[PDB]
């Protein structure tokens, strides 16, 4: 072991150099305090025939260009033209890059931490809607056998069908068990006055999506800008929607955060939605019997001081050709009346007089 | 309550240590200490003359 | 003259409490807040600025976008302020 003896001065010298790190490390905080203002960063690569050539182009707040290469500690989600960068009095030196995204009307669309209602709200859609729910938990706690199976989930899921079935709030009653950031989008929300708006709004979801923390973003009445088109505006829905899709496509990295999106009608269904990223969970969401919409009305209206003399059969008999939200219509309408009508307990004859008060 | 005339003698060593510290002198606030020995009232002169390391704060 | 005559009189003390107060950064407006002790800020010249809140104002009294009192020299939230027809 006398060869091994000189390993003891190794480690005396890397501990001395453990001990000697912490002035140059301890600078760090007084010299990298805070970055005073914001200036953008434009990456532009150099050449300088080490002697290598690496270079960026910098442009402050206040419109002033400078000079100054690629510099800072390691980096690994930098060196894209973003903004908010550390930088010091003087010097424009780059310190902490950290992404801005400002313009909060897109931002701030729809900041929702988690919903109330949850999936055991609604009765008579397991067969089809446990599919969803897998599909939810599953890609959020087995990301392990994700690689002894190598399974990658779909990022589009269709959830299509007639209006009125409460898609919109049984899809976020799902986004409370997925436990992540709720954020809301509305189709007619793209169309704007100015030109190349759509690409920020898609580029901004995608910012969100792509930078924030796993979320859940959902999209409805997606069907009311998918038109085919053969000047349209629904063609420059076709610029920022072929954009999404080419977002969608080309990017094999897309294995981060979903895109849920809702059709209320699949009368103009746009062809190139077919892909293991774009929407290929097509199932089919019927119109609710009166089975079913007696299951969500019960489940929904098991709150209220609802009479235990309900048959069901007169409240399905009136039931016909209705929807989801109609009968919660019926139910918050019934919870309406029933204050005013002195009686505490709800009666039998509110279904019908709700039915036939809205509708 | 006293005053007297002060002049400040300034040798090359200062001067010189001043100028590679006004090539240094970087829009960054710098640091630096004067020194020397103070023999009367009324003069004074300066030696010894270095450069402090730079900080955020200046 | 006659109301600045005991103002004149009582500019005296102006002078010792010039040194304080005389703060001004052109009041400018914060945007959002990503983390407590960085605050993203922008000035009325367009120019983006960032720094950390100071000790005499608490976290819980900054509001989005709210015009407050801010440092000229080291930049920090002296005192916040209250303030269309």
């Amino acid at each position: 072991k006398i060869m091994k003896s000189e390993v003891l001065r190794v480690t005396h010298e890397l501990q001395a150099m453990k001990d000697k790190i912490k002035e140059n490390s301890e600078k760090i905080k007084v010299n990298k305090t805070l970055p005073y203002l914001v200036s953008n960063v434009i990456e532009l690569l150099d050449v300088d025939p080490q002697r290598k050539g690496k270079c960026a182009v910098i442009k402050t707040s206040t419109r002033q260009t400078y000079f100054l290469p690629v510099i800072g500690l390691v980096d690994a989600e930098k060196l894209k033209p973003g903004d908010l960068v550390g930088v010091n009095k003087d010097s424009y030196l780059i310190l902490e890059t950290l992404p801005t995204e400002y313009d909060s009307r897109v931002k701030a669309m729809e900041v929702d931490e988690r919903p109330t209602e949850q999936y055991s709200d609604i009765g008579g859609l397991d067969k089809q809607i446990q599919e969803l729910v897998e599909a939810i938990v599953l890609p959020m706690n087995h990301k392990e056998k994700f690689e002894n199976l190598g399974i990658q989930p779909p990022k589009g899921v269709l959830m299509y069908g007639p209006p009125g079935t409460g898609k919109t709030l049984l899809a976020r009653a799902c986004a409370a068990q997925t436990k992540a950031t709720f954020l809301k989008l509305a189709g007619p929300q793209l169309v704007q006055m100015f030109i190349g708006d759509g690409a920020k709004l898609v580029r901004d979801a995608f910012a969100l999506a792509k930078e924030k923390a796993p979320s859940i973003i959902f999209i409805d009445e997606l069907d009311a800008i998918g038109t085919k088109r053969f000047k349209a505006g629904d063609r420059e829905v076709q610029r920022t929607m072929l954009e999404l899709l080419n977002q969608l496509d080309g990017f094999q990295p897309n294995t981060q955060v979903k895109v849920i999106a809702a059709t209320n009608r699949v009368d103009i269904l746009d062809p190139a939605l077919l892909r293991s990223g774009r929407l290929d969970r097509k199932i089919e969401f019927p119109m609710p019997n009166e089975e079913a919409r007696a299951r969500i009305m019960q489940i929904h209206s098991r709150k209220m001081n609802v009479s235990p003399d309900v048959n069901y059969e007169e409240l399905a008999r009136c039931t016909d050709d209705f929807n989801g939200a109609q009968c919660k219509a019926v139910c918050v309408e019934a919870g309406m009346i029933a204050l005013r009508r002195g009686a505490t307990e709800l009666t039998h004859e509110d279904y019908m007089e709700g039915i036939l008060e809205v509708q | 309550a006293v005053d007297t005339a002060e002049q400040v003698y300034i040798s090359s060593l200062a001067l010189l240590k001043m100028l590679k510290h006004g090539r240094a002198g970087v829009p960054m606030e710098v640091m630096g200490l004067m020194l020397g020995e103070f023999v009367d009232d009324y003069t004074v002169r300066v030696i010894d003359v270095f450069a402090m390391p730079q900080s955020g704060t200046g | 003259a006659p109301p600045a005559l005991w103002d004149l009189a009582a500019d005296k003390q102006t002078l010792q409490s010039e040194q304080p107060l005389q703060v001004a950064r052109c009041t400018k407006i914060i945007n959002a807040d990503s983390e407590d002790p960085k605050y993203i800020i922008n000035v009325k010249q367009f120019a983006k600025f960032v720094v950390d809140l100071s000790d005499q104002v608490a976290p819980t009294d900054i509001e989005e976008g709210m015009r407050v009192g801010v440092d000229r020299n080291k930049y920090q939230i002296h005192i916040p302020l209250p303030p269309p027809t």
